[PDB]
């Protein structure tokens, strides 16, 4: 296929493996969440701009939409990390080990 | 579990943007209209085993 | 079955309710200094801003 | 929580698993997992506890990167097939991606490391939601998936999770990381024969459904998250220490109960297609279940522990719980075996 | 190499996801995301989607404002680290700019390269339709029938939405 | 398995050739078992609310018993609906491919040599 | 490591005991590195040089398990010169088993994993002789 | 059922009948303070519901008859065995102050479940709050161990973190003289074999824990023992306070709500009374736990739930 | 008169009585219903008259 | 000798200890998202480049 996908497929593994490794922190893989969003907006689109199925169009919005939908929750959810602890630290998330 | 709904009530929810072959906006057609109408042709209810 | 890794691990509460570590909120000490527009030349306000 | 907000919660998560089940879109698909994931989050969190947030920051991050690549297989299908029904897939790569996607929404092994941490944290009544009602939406999508499944790889995610899930109720004496790991087992056992015959898969995932929705709504009946306050039962109604020993010799996978039936005829489609290997190690493997069971069994019905005096107060009150179904869920647990070809309505 | 233009921008694009990928600090992960996000958006209007590229630009921009608020508030230490303030930033930020040229280079001398599938090393120029649409960008009235056709999706959508303000606002409650 | 078949008729709990089939009986063993697991259920509702088990609310185990019967008459009627579909196509496809299915000309066991083992 | 194996059973029992010494222990090395990989994964070790410490140490447990069970099972097929006989394979699984013993130094798991990975080693050369299929394909 | 999410849907809102007639008030004060008809004095000038002081025997008052039970069935304490060797080897101590605490916890659920629906206030004696100090004193005279006491922390931890504080808390006065002379003149021959410096423990937890870690949450009547005579002095302070410290301010229809279906179920109250923690004055043998289970079933009105009994003349039994 | 606190299932639930029977009629006449006409279903479409 | 400790041995007591050997180091775990999900990712890194499962 064509010589786009390689660089767009390559930004999704990145921003794959930047989410799947944590550095003790955790807004910094909500934005690895975000980025495989975009990466996968960008992909998407590519492909459905490059066939002119234009009744999918609609449908990179709506994936973006869910993108956000789920990132705000991750905010929503950071709070609670950083009402209850002094950090968002992911090591402060080990109580449920016994 | 399919449980399809949309052909026992008849509703149409998603059945319009599953193919590139379907009823577009202004009657656009895809780059890539006529090979997946003619692959939808062969294919429909021969089953996917016979149809690969 | 107790190993050596897994010995501190105390049992996890009954409510499954934790204490709340009230580790300090650190309110942030603004010094709304004697050099500002609105403390009238010579005031020196420290603050403990909570944002 | 109010309790119009947490109806239409739960309406919103049965609408995601029902959005998932009938639909012939795979952004709809999608669709239904974003908002089967985003309505259950503040079911994890009811009581606002930090195990709680912890539990639902795991799953959040598990069922956010399990939407992430169940997405990508998606738009590799759309790629390599130019369309979006909800059918076999067209390319392998695009299989593995939603084979491992769907794996980590079941919380099948190795990407089991989630399961018991998040039922560790909730509260019986999320975790059961969690244990059942979650695990019908990507088995939907397997359902329809299996012309395009590889083979090995998700006989390798069966008999790992099998294995895996074995041994982790092992070590256990809280409940809700026994059911966990029982869940991980189990989970291995439907998507074993998902591949040879379907219909053996979702006969298996409704049994599993009812055993535990049974062993749930006995320890919230119960009251009970640890083994030793279950242990506590006997002083105070000794019926329930028969149900949790019928159904936790069910769920080991004894006759003449009915949670001998799944495995068995599991067994009896796997075996048609030259494979006896497998369903042997799989059989011996259950028997790790069985055995945590039976330490259940011990610990509740068989044996006495000694109980507390304050019991003598809850003599003199009766249980006021909306068992819901209870009675309906223990026979049907129980003595559902002679009525095994029933399964040709799963057909 | 003007004709790779999309090419130059997607290496721009992944150079960006290095820069977030990394992860130094969510300021500089929202500094290399909208550097990411502001040429995703010129990638994928030299295919027509000019609508759907100010879209993911400006969606992403309202994103990294909040994402900057809430690291500045929350997910804040005394020294952020920049790139080079830990070495397990800049190894492998340097091992990621380090590769995405390598494949470059394996891309541009070969003008073909399989990491897993099998890529062109022509641009992306070549793959483009021939024809004109009349008038009207077809990509805008594909979006323009979410309401005329998607009547189920704006549904779901909706209603994802609705609940996920009644989904915040039940986490961020605590009683 | 069987999910082409339902595939033209999609949700359908019986189908309108599902009642060319003889129904199940009100006596049906089967359907007599669900009847007893309703009256299981009734005792186990009245023992685990510390009701007396065998009096109270005959009522409440007659609706029990009675709900039982009447949802595993159903189900024994799509039982028995699919098993027929089962043979049908079994029979129908055994009849469409002659090929596949050849007519084995049974030897007697006077031709047929067998080896003899003996126990010694 | 799909490659490993059929680079493996593709040459005769009992005709060059280099090769299949060899692919026994490129088999052996990559089932340690995989144990290696999950191990520095689930438990983080002191340091960068305790962890391939760790990895050194299982991938080369593992690597002499492979070398002396592929050693063994082709030498014991050649003085016994009989090669579709799970009893070499017996005789390599003790082999590896004692080795296995002998890496982590007690003798009651070398004579366990003794006897367990002959019964396994002849189960395999069993599933290669009759054609027992492990992951079968879906037939009906 | 009748109260539950669905009639709270349909429109019945607690605070609807909270009117500032409904407080929940605890009188308190050390053993012979004449707190025991003075509270009811508090509850017969406002209105408000009296509560006793909840004893062994208050599990055995609100369900059958209301008639006590044999002290093998309840409790298996006694509180004159206690005054007569506090130091004893079985454990009657700490066994009848866990016993005391679980009888206080349903006081206080019934007067938080008369307050949600009946809309009344409600007198208390001695709540959940203020029982510690007893076992504080228990500690202090060598009485209990620490295990004891670490046993009560993590029941108290667990349970009373549920339940809000009362609204007014009336605290007596009495020194330990006037305390000795009461029991004295009481006649209680086991009550006189109280030892003096545990009255002291109990007036020093008094003065020292409990009345300065109320004084936030809730807002405090003190008196001597002279005004504790004059009932009409406490009915007219409390008509004049100024209710602005306490949980009780952030109290909508949700949290409320909340609270009454935790209160209703009785067993969910009394959940982390009978913790698994093994200690050898609360832990009763396997054997004995059967036996007198079995001896409960046996007993007039106790064999069934509350309406299913024909010994005791419950009709229609097969159409409930 | 036993009960100090007058027991909720003391006197029984007529209107959950009533449709407790009301519902088992009608699951008992609605099941012979659909069984004679199933059983006259069947002997039409074959003829066994 | 044998039927109070060898063959008490050699089928029940080794499998009891094998599996509880094992039952511990499964669950011995940390409860760390950094290393389950770097678990997830030589998980999927051995299945593409390892065992070629998207083949
Ligand atoms: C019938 C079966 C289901 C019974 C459920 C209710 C049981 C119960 O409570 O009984 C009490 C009651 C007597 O007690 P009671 O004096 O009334 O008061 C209750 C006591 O106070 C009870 O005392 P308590 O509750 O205060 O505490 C004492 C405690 C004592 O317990 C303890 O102290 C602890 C436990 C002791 C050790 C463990 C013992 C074993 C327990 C498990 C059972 C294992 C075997 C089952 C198979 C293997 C499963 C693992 O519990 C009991 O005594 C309860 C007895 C339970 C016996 C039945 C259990 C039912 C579930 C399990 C069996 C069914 C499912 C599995 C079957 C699978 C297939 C074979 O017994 C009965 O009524 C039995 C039924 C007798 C009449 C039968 C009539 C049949 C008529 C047939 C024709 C008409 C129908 C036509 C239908 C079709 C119409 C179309
Ligand atoms: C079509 C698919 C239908 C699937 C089953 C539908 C019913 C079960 C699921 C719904 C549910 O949650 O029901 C709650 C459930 C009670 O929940 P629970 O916690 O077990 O009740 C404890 C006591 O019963 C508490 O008693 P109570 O104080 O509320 O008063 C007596 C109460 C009074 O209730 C009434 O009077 C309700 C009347 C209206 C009913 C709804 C119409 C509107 O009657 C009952 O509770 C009778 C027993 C209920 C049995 C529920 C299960 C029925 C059978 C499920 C299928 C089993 C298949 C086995 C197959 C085996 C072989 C594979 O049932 C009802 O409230 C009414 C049941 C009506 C059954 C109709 C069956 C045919 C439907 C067509
Ligand atoms: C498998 C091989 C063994 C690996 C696990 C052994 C236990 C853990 C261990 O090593 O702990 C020590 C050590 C540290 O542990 P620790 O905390 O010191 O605990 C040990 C104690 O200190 C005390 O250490 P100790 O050495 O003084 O005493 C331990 C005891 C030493 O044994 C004795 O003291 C007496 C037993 C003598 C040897 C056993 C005789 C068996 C005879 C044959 C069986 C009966 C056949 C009857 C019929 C004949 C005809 C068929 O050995 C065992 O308990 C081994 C149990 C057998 C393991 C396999 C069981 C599979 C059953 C599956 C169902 C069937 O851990 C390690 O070295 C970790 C690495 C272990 C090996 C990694 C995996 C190698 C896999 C190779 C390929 C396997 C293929 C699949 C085979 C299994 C499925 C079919
Ligand atoms: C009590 C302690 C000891 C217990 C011993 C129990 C028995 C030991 C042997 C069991 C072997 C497994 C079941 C074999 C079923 C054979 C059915 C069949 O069709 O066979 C032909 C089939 C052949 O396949 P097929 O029949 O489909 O193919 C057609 C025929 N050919 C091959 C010619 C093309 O055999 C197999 O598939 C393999 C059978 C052996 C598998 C061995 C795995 C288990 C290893 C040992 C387990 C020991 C007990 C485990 C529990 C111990 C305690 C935890
Ligand atoms: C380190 C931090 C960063 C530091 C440096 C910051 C530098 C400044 C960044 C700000 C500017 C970002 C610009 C991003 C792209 C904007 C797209 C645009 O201008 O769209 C407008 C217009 C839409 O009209 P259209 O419908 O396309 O009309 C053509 C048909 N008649 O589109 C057109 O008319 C299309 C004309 C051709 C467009 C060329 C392709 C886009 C080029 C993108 C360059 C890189 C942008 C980098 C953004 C980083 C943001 C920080
Ligand atoms: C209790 C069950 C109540 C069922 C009421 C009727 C619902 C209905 O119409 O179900 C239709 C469904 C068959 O639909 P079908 O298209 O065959 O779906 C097969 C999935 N691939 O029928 C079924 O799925 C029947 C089997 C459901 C069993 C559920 C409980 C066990
Ligand atoms: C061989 C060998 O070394 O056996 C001794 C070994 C313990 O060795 P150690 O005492 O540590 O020196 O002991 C072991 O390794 C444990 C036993 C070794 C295998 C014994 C095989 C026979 C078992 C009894 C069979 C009865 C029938
Ligand atoms: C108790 C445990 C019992 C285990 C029984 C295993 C039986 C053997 C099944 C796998 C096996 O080795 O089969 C032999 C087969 C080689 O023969 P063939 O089928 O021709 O393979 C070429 C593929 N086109 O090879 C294959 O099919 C693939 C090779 C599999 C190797 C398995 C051993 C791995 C290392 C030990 C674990
Ligand atoms: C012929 C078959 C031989 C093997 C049969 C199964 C194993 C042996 C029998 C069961 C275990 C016997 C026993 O006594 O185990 C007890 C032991 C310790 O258990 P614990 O919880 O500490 O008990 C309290 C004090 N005893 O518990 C253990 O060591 C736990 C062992 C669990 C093993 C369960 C069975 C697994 C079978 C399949 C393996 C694959
Ligand atoms: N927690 C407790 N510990 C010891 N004695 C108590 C406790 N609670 C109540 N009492 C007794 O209850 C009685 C209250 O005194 P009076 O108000 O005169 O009935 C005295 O006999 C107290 O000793």
């Amino acid at each position: 296929m064509s010589l786009v996908y390689m660089n767009i497929m390559m930004a999704f593994t990145v921003s794959l493996t930047g989410l799947l490794m944590y550095r003790s922190h955790l807004m910094s893989s909500l934005l690895c969440l975000e980025g495989m969003m975009l990466s996968l907006f960008i992909l998407a689109t590519l492909m459905i701009l490059n066939s002119h199925f234009t009744l999918a169009s609609m449908m990179p919005i709506i994936l973006l939409v869910f993108a956000a939908c789920e990132a705000a929750l991750g905010l929503s959810l950071l709070v609670m990390v950083s009402n209850t602890y002094g950090t968002d630290y992911v090591q402060n998330l080990n109580l449920l080990q016994c | 579990p399919f449980f399809d709904v949309q052909k026992k009530l008849g509703v149409d929810l998603d059945h319009w943007m599953t193919i590139q072959s379907a009823e577009q906006p202004h009657r656009i057609p895809a780059r890539c209209h006529a090979f997946e109408k003619e692959w939808i042709e062969c294919a429909h209810g021969i089953g996917s085993i016979r149809a690969e | 079955y107790p190993t050596k890794e897994t010995a501190h691990w105390k049992p996890p509460p009954w409510n499954d309710v934790d204490p709340p570590k009230d580790t300090l909120v650190s309110n942030l000490t603004l010094n709304f200094g004697p050099q500002h527009p609105a403390a009238h030349g010579v005031l020196r306000l420290v603050m403990e801003l909570s944002g | 929580m109010n309790p119009i907000i947490l109806i239409i919660i739960l309406m919103t998560v049965m609408l995601g698993t029902i959005i998932v089940m009938i639909s012939t879109h795979w952004l709809l698909i999608w669709i239904g997992f974003e908002m089967n994931m985003l309505a259950i989050i503040p079911i994890m969190m009811k009581k606002h506890n930090p195990r709680a947030t912890e539990a639902s920051t795991k799953y959040f991050l598990t069922q956010s990167t399990a939407s992430m690549l169940l997405m990508m297989a998606i738009i590799i299908n759309l790629m390599f097939s130019g369309q979006w029904t909800v059918m076999k897939l067209f390319n392998p790569m695009a299989s593995m991606l939603m084979t491992m996607a769907l794996a980590m929404k079941l919380g099948m092994a190795p990407f089991h490391f989630w399961v018991p941490e998040v039922t560790q944290g909730i509260p019986l009544s999320s975790g059961l939601i969690l244990l059942t009602w979650q695990k019908l939406a990507p088995m939907s999508v397997l359902y329809q998936i299996l012309p395009s499944i590889n083979l090995d790889l998700i006989l390798t995610l069966s008999i790992l999770s099998i294995t895996i899930g074995g041994w982790g109720g092992l070590n256990q004496t809280q409940l809700r990381k026994i059911m966990a790991y029982s869940s991980i087992a189990h989970m291995g056992w439907m998507t074993a024969v998902l591949l040879y015959n379907p219909t053996m898969t979702l006969l298996n995932l409704i049994i599993y459904i009812i055993m535990t929705s049974t062993m749930f709504t006995l320890f919230m009946a119960n009251s009970t998250t640890t083994t030793l306050s279950l242990s506590h039962t006997w002083n105070k109604a000794p019926i329930m220490t028969i149900l949790v020993l019928i159904t936790l010799l069910s769920m080991g996978g004894l006759p003449p109960l009915s949670g001998f039936m799944p495995k068995w005829m599991i067994i009896q489609e796997m075996t048609k297609n030259d494979s006896i290997i497998l369903p042997t190690l799989m059989a011996i493997t259950a028997l790790l279940n069985l055995y945590f069971y039976m330490r259940l069994t011990y610990s509740t019905a068989l044996t006495m522990f000694p109980s507390t005096n304050n019991m003598k107060m809850k003599w003199q009150f009766p249980t006021t719980k909306r068992m819901t179904l209870l009675p309906t869920m223990t026979v049907l647990s129980t003595m559902l075996l002679p009525l095994t070809p029933i399964l040709s309505i799963l057909e | 190499m003007m004709t790779y233009i999309v090419f130059i921008l997607s290496i721009i694009f992944v150079m960006g996801f290095v820069g977030f990928s990394s992860k130094p600090s969510p300021i500089y992960g929202g500094l290399g995301l909208i550097v990411s996000g502001g040429v995703g958006c010129g990638i994928v209007l030299n295919f027509g989607g000019s609508f759907l590229g100010l879209m993911v630009f400006l969606i992403y921009l309202g994103g990294m404002m909040v994402v900057f608020g809430y690291t500045t508030a929350m997910a804040t230490e005394q020294y952020p680290e920049v790139w080079v303030s830990n070495k397990v930033v800049l190894g492998t930020f340097i091992t990621g700019l380090l590769m995405e040229f390598l494949m470059v280079y394996y891309v541009l001398k070969d003008k073909e390269v399989e990491i897993v599938f099998k890529f062109n090393g022509m641009g992306d120029w070549v793959i483009y339709d021939t024809g004109d649409s009349g008038f009207f960008s077809e990509e805008a009235m594909g979006i323009a029938a979410l309401y005329s056709y998607g009547t189920w999706l704006v549904i779901v959508t909706g209603w994802s939405l609705l609940i996920g303000v009644v989904v915040i606002m039940e986490i961020t409650r605590g009683n | 398995m069987m999910t082409g078949r339902q595939a033209r008729a999609p949700l359908q709990f019986l189908p309108d050739e599902a009642r060319s089939l003889p129904p199940p009986k009100l006596t049906d063993p089967r359907l007599a078992y669900i009847g007893f697991l309703g009256y299981c259920s009734g005792l186990i509702d009245n023992a685990i609310r510390r009701r007396p088990v065998l009096s109270a609310g005959l009522h409440r185990q007659f609706l029990y018993i009675t709900s039982f019967v009447f949802v595993g008459y159903y189900l024994l009627k799509r039982q028995d609906y699919m098993y027929a579909v089962r043979d049908h196509d079994m029979f129908s496809y055994i009849k469409s491919h002659p090929e596949d299915f050849p007519e084995k000309d049974k030897k007697t066991y006077r031709e047929v040599f067998e080896e003899f083992h003996p126990v010694r | 490591a799909k490659t490993l194996l059929h680079q493996y059973w593709d040459i005769p029992e009992g005709t060059e005991c280099h090769r299949k010494t060899y692919a026994a222990t490129s088999i052996g090395g990559a089932s340690g590195l995989v144990v290696s990989a999950y191990s520095v994964a689930l438990k983080t070790p002191t340091s960068f040089l305790e962890g391939v410490a760790r990895t050194g140490r299982y991938t080369f447990t593992a690597a002499a398990i492979g070398a002396i069970f592929g050693l063994t099972s082709c030498i014991s097929a050649q003085v016994r010169e009989k090669p579709d006989d799970p009893l070499n394979y017996l005789i390599g699984g003790c082999a590896g088993g004692l080795t296995l013993g002998a890496r982590t130094r007690s003798y009651g798991i070398g004579a366990a994993a003794c006897a367990y990975m002959g019964l396994t080693a002849a189960l395999v050369k069993m599933g290669q002789l009759e054609g027992w299929k492990v992951f079968a394909e879906p037939k009906v | 059922l009748q109260y539950g999410p669905l009639a709270y849907i349909l429109g019945e809102k607690t605070t609807k009948k909270m009117t500032e007639n409904s407080k929940l008030i605890t009188v308190d004060g050390n053993i012979c303070s004449g707190k025991s008809k003075l509270a009811k004095e508090v509850a017969e000038k406002l209105g408000l519901k009296h509560f006793p002081e909840a004893g062994i025997h208050y599990a055995d008052s609100t369900t059958g008859d209301g008639k006590p039970l044999p002290v093998r069935f309840s409790g298996n304490c006694s509180l004159e065995k206690f005054y007569d060797d506090p130091k004893s080897n079985d454990g009657n101590s700490y066994r009848l102050q866990a016993w005391l605490y679980a009888s206080r916890l349903l006081q206080y659920a019934d007067a938080l479940e008369h307050l949600l629906s009946t809309g009344q206030g409600v007198v208390l004696e001695r709540s959940i709050y203020s029982d510690f100090v007893f076992l504080e004193a228990m500690y202090r005279q060598g009485f209990i161990r620490k295990q004891c006491v670490d046993h009560y922390n993590q029941v108290k931890k667990v349970t009373v973190c549920e339940y809000l504080p009362p609204h007014v808390v009336i605290y007596v006065d009495v020194p330990v003289s006037e305390v000795q002379s009461r029991i004295q003149k009481k006649g209680n021959p086991h009550e006189m074999k109280i030892t003096s410096a545990y009255l002291q423990d109990i007036e020093n937890v008094y003065k020292g824990t409990f009345l300065p870690e109320m004084s936030e949450k809730c807002e405090v009547l003190q008196y001597s023992a002279w005004e504790a005579e004059d009932a009409e002095k406490v009915v007219e302070d409390i008509q004049y306070l100024k209710y602005d410290k306490g949980p009780w301010l952030d109290q909508d229809d949700r949290k409320l709500h909340n609270l009454r279906m935790l209160v209703q179920d009785k067993l969910e109250v009394l959940n982390y009374t009978s913790i698994p923690v093994f200690l050898p004055e609360v832990t009763i043998g396997a054997h004995q736990s059967d036996r007198v289970f079995q001896e409960f079933t046996e007993l007039p009105g106790r064999k069934y739930r509350a309406g299913y009994n024909e010994d005791v003349g419950d009709k229609w039994i097969w159409l409930k | 008169k036993f009960y100090i606190q007058e027991p909720p299932h003391g006197s029984p639930n007529w209107l959950k009585v009533g449709l407790t029977l009301g519902t088992s009629a009608f699951l008992w006449i609605y099941l012979i219903k659909q069984h004679n006409e199933d059983v006259l279903e069947y002997k039409r479409r074959n003829g066994l008259e | 000798l044998l039927d109070l400790i060898w063959l008490e041995t050699i089928l029940p007591k080794t499998i009891s200890l094998a599996q509880m050997k094992m039952s511990t180091t499964i669950t011995s775990q940390k409860g760390l998202i950094k290393l389950y999900f770097l678990s997830f990712l030589i998980t999927i890194l051995i299945s593409t480049t390892l065992l070629n499962f998207h083949e």
